[PDB]
RNA sequence: CCUUUAACGAGGAUCCAUUGGAGGGCAAGUCUGGUCGCAGCAGCCGCGGUAAUUCCAGCUCCAAUAGCGUAUAUUAAAGUU
RNA sequence: CGGGAAACCAAAGUCUUUGGGUUCCGGGGGGAGUAUGGUUGCAAAGCUGAAACUUAAAGGAAUUGACGGAAGGGCACCACC
RNA sequence: ACACCAUGG
């Protein structure tokens, strides 16, 4: 703590800036739904017991 | 007091069926009780019945089969007019394949299945299934 | 919640019963709530009977008794251990304890 | 007994306030 | 004060201590009097009294009694309010008095 | 334990239901007229006002923070309310003596969360929203 | 304006889809940096006191989609009239 | 018998298989049986009786612990005699 | 046939 601990915008005013790394255009409309169908009903590799959440970092 | 005679006739029949009794006595007798019992017996929910005759209102002895599941009364005699009948037999009856609603029409005391067959409404008395 | 069917009192089909005074407490407890006990003891003693049955100028003299009817508080009787606690299922036994 | 003592204190305060309101009026 | 409280972080005392001075929008103060609800009356060592609040970090971990030196962080928008950030012990208070930090109106 | 079933009791049933509806809390609150009077909004969803000065509402015991509310005076009534400025460093966008548009907090009459005595939030600072200033999509006009 | 029609008019880097969220209710990450009961979040329960699944961001993922969020009135849920 | 959250109840039973007749009365916890108007009384007071505001629980029955300046039976020179 | 026995970072 250094000076007026009740100051506003403290944490958002000392966060390191990061530029967005983006490039590839995301698909839209029917094309996204077609991709989501493939990615879970026909692109599959099954196992007993294991957990397979779509964003699992573990 | 006994405001309603049919109500307690049917509740005393139904309290004994839950108990396995082969017979009941119900008193006083009445014209509407005998007609309701005849309607309930024509279908096969009760056996024969005998009327004991004092010089007063009288008493009835009913032979109970084990087929009766529940019989009961609708407390004010509402008017029912052949279009309310479907909404009535969707509250009182347990299925669409069995169980009857008894109503008094200007052509006698009968069931709903005969009321629609003769195109008549009337007043609801009770039901049995 | 309701610990006793009789509310811990013998009253049934009455509005009121006359109070009485707890014999050591001087409390004010209803007659059919209080804890009663009728004691009948020898006037002289149980040990000192010989010193008196020998000094008596009468050959066959029967010593009198001393009858007292005691009425007790609930608290005051629990404190003198006239009564105790019981199990939830044993409170329903209302027979006088075996002699 | 906080219940009946609350009752008595409120009764006292209300009697006082009513008597004052009537006197000054 | 003794208790069965062997639990909790057991012992946070040492013979070593290092000073901390003022910063931007941060003053010293002297506790004027104690209030309830964790609040406090204070007095900045120059001007206003600036009623203070003992922040979530200090609650029941470092006690503040009346008439002691403290370091409070002022609020920009409000003026009469502040939050007690740090407490100064007797030796450190006299040290600040030596370094000329606090205008010597209040003593230890 | 008893209700009149008889055939000519429509008046008794209707009158008893009408009499007893006045014990439902929300029914009475909506049909009496005292809440529409005591409501600092005139029964409206939003309201414009002028900022008197910013304040530091301290949150309730199990939490610790200083919630940074503002004190507004409403144009149409003249009433003084307290409103909340929700985001990281959004209190810098609100000077004094500038008209702000506030809305409700989301419970229709009550304090939300750990904040005591506050029932509204600020949604517009000066014809520009606090969510365009928070993302840089806009900026204050001076 | 639409419709009918010429003549031009696409390689995906632009002829570039958003609005909300990722502890539970409730579909989706114990991934990486920053802050350290502060800033803030949070309809409710609850997150933050130096190893944050909830704050600020980056990446990834979920929902509806040319729409999505918020405040209020009201209906169903309410067999809590 | 059957009912009920259970304690318990031959009634607190004959209830999603819900309808014998009828009067009174309740709608989360506070503010509060308060303020105010009316009425009664010699007085004390009785009857009728809100709202703004505030809050995420207040509460019921039973279970397992811990505690008791509660009772019964035992025990230890880290207890006494 | 019952002296005193208050409070808790
Ligand atoms: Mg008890
Ligand atoms: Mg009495
Ligand atoms: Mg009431
Ligand atoms: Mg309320
Ligand atoms: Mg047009
Ligand atoms: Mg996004
Ligand atoms: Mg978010
Ligand atoms: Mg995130
Ligand atoms: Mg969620
Ligand atoms: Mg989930
Ligand atoms: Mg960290
Ligand atoms: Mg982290
Ligand atoms: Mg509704
Ligand atoms: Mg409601
Ligand atoms: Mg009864
Ligand atoms: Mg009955
Ligand atoms: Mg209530
Ligand atoms: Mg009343
Ligand atoms: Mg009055
Ligand atoms: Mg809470
Ligand atoms: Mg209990
Ligand atoms: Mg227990
Ligand atoms: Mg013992
Ligand atoms: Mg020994
Ligand atoms: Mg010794
Ligand atoms: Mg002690
Ligand atoms: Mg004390
Ligand atoms: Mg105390
Ligand atoms: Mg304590």
């Amino acid at each position: 703590v250094h000076g007026s601990l009740a100051r506003v915008g403290k944490v958002r005013g000392q966060t390191l800036k990061v530029a967005k790394q983006e490039k590839k255009k995301k698909r839209t409309g029917r094309a996204k739904r077609r991709m989501q169908y493939n990615r879970r009903f026909v692109n599959v590799v099954p196992t007993f017991g294991k957990k397979k959440g779509p964003n699992a970092n573990s | 007091v006994r405001m309603n005679v049919l109500a307690d006739a049917l509740k005393s029949i139904n309290n004994a069926e839950k108990r396995g009794k082969r017979q009941v006595l119900i008193r006083p007798c009445s014209k509407v009780i005998v007609r309701f019992l005849t309607v309930m017996m024509k279908h096969g929910y009760i056996g024969e019945f005998e009327i004991i005759d004092d010089h007063r209102a009288g008493k009835i002895v009913v032979n109970l089969t084990g087929r009766l599941n529940k019989c009961g009364v609708i407390s004010p005699r509402f008017d029912v007019q052949l279009k309310d009948l479907e909404k009535w037999q969707n509250n009182l009856l347990p299925s669409r394949q069995f169980g009857f609603i008894v109503l008094t029409t200007s052509a006698g005391i009968m069931d709903h299945e005969e009321a629609r067959r003769k195109h008549t409404g009337g007043k609801i008395l009770g039901f049995f299934f | 919640t309701k610990k006793r069917r009789n509310n811990g009192r013998a009253k049934k089909g009455r509005g009121h019963v006359q109070p009485i005074r707890c014999t050591n407490c001087a409390c004010c407890v209803p007659k059919d709530k209080a804890i009663k006990k009728f004691v009948i003891r020898n006037i002289v003693e149980a040990a000192a009977v010989r010193d008196i049955s020998e000094v008596s100028v009468f050959d066959a003299y029967v010593l009198p008794k001393l009858y007292v009817k005691l009425h007790y508080c609930v608290s005051c009787a629990i404190h003198s251990k006239v009564v105790r606690n019981r199990s939830r299922e044993a409170r329903k036994d209302r027979t006088p304890p075996p002699r | 007994m906080r219940a009946k003592w609350r009752k008595k204190r409120m009764r006292r305060l209300k009697r006082k306030r009513r008597k004052m309101r009537q006197r000054s009026k | 004060g003794g208790k069965n409280r062997r639990r909790g972080k057991n012992e946070n005392e040492s013979e070593k201590r290092e000073l901390v001075f003022k910063e931007d929008g941060q003053e010293y103060a002297q506790v004027i009097k104690m209030l309830g609800n964790g609040r406090l009356e204070a007095m900045c060592f120059d001007g206003v009294k600036r009623l203070c609040h003992i922040r979530g970090k200090l609650r029941k971990k470092v006690w503040i009694n009346t008439s002691d030196i403290i370091l409070v962080g002022l609020r920009d928008y409000q003026d009469n309010k502040a939050d007690v950030i740090l407490k100064y012990n007797a030796d450190e208070a006299r040290s600040l008095k030596a370094y000329g930090e606090l205008p010597e109106h209040a003593k230890i | 334990m008893g209700k009149c079933r008889g055939l000519r009791t429509a008046r008794k049933l209707r009158s008893h239901r009408r009499d007893q509806k006045w014990h439902d809390k929300q029914y009475k609150k909506a049909h009496l007229g005292t809440a529409l009077k005591a409501n600092p909004f005139g029964g409206a969803s939003h309201a414009k006002g002028i900022v008197l000065e910013k304040v530091g509402v301290e949150a309730k015991q199990p939490n610790s923070a200083i919630r940074k509310c503002v004190r507004v005076q409403l144009i149409k009534n003249g009433k003084k309310i307290t409103a909340f400025v929700p985001n990281d460093g959004c209190l810098n966008f609100i000077e004094e003596n500038d008209e702000v548009l506030v809305a409700g907090f989301g419970r229709k009459g009550h304090a939300v969360g750990d904040i005591p005595g506050v029932r509204f939030k600020v949604v517009k600072v000066a014809n520009v929203s606090l969510l365009a200033l928070y993302k840089g999509k806009k900026e204050r006009p001076r």
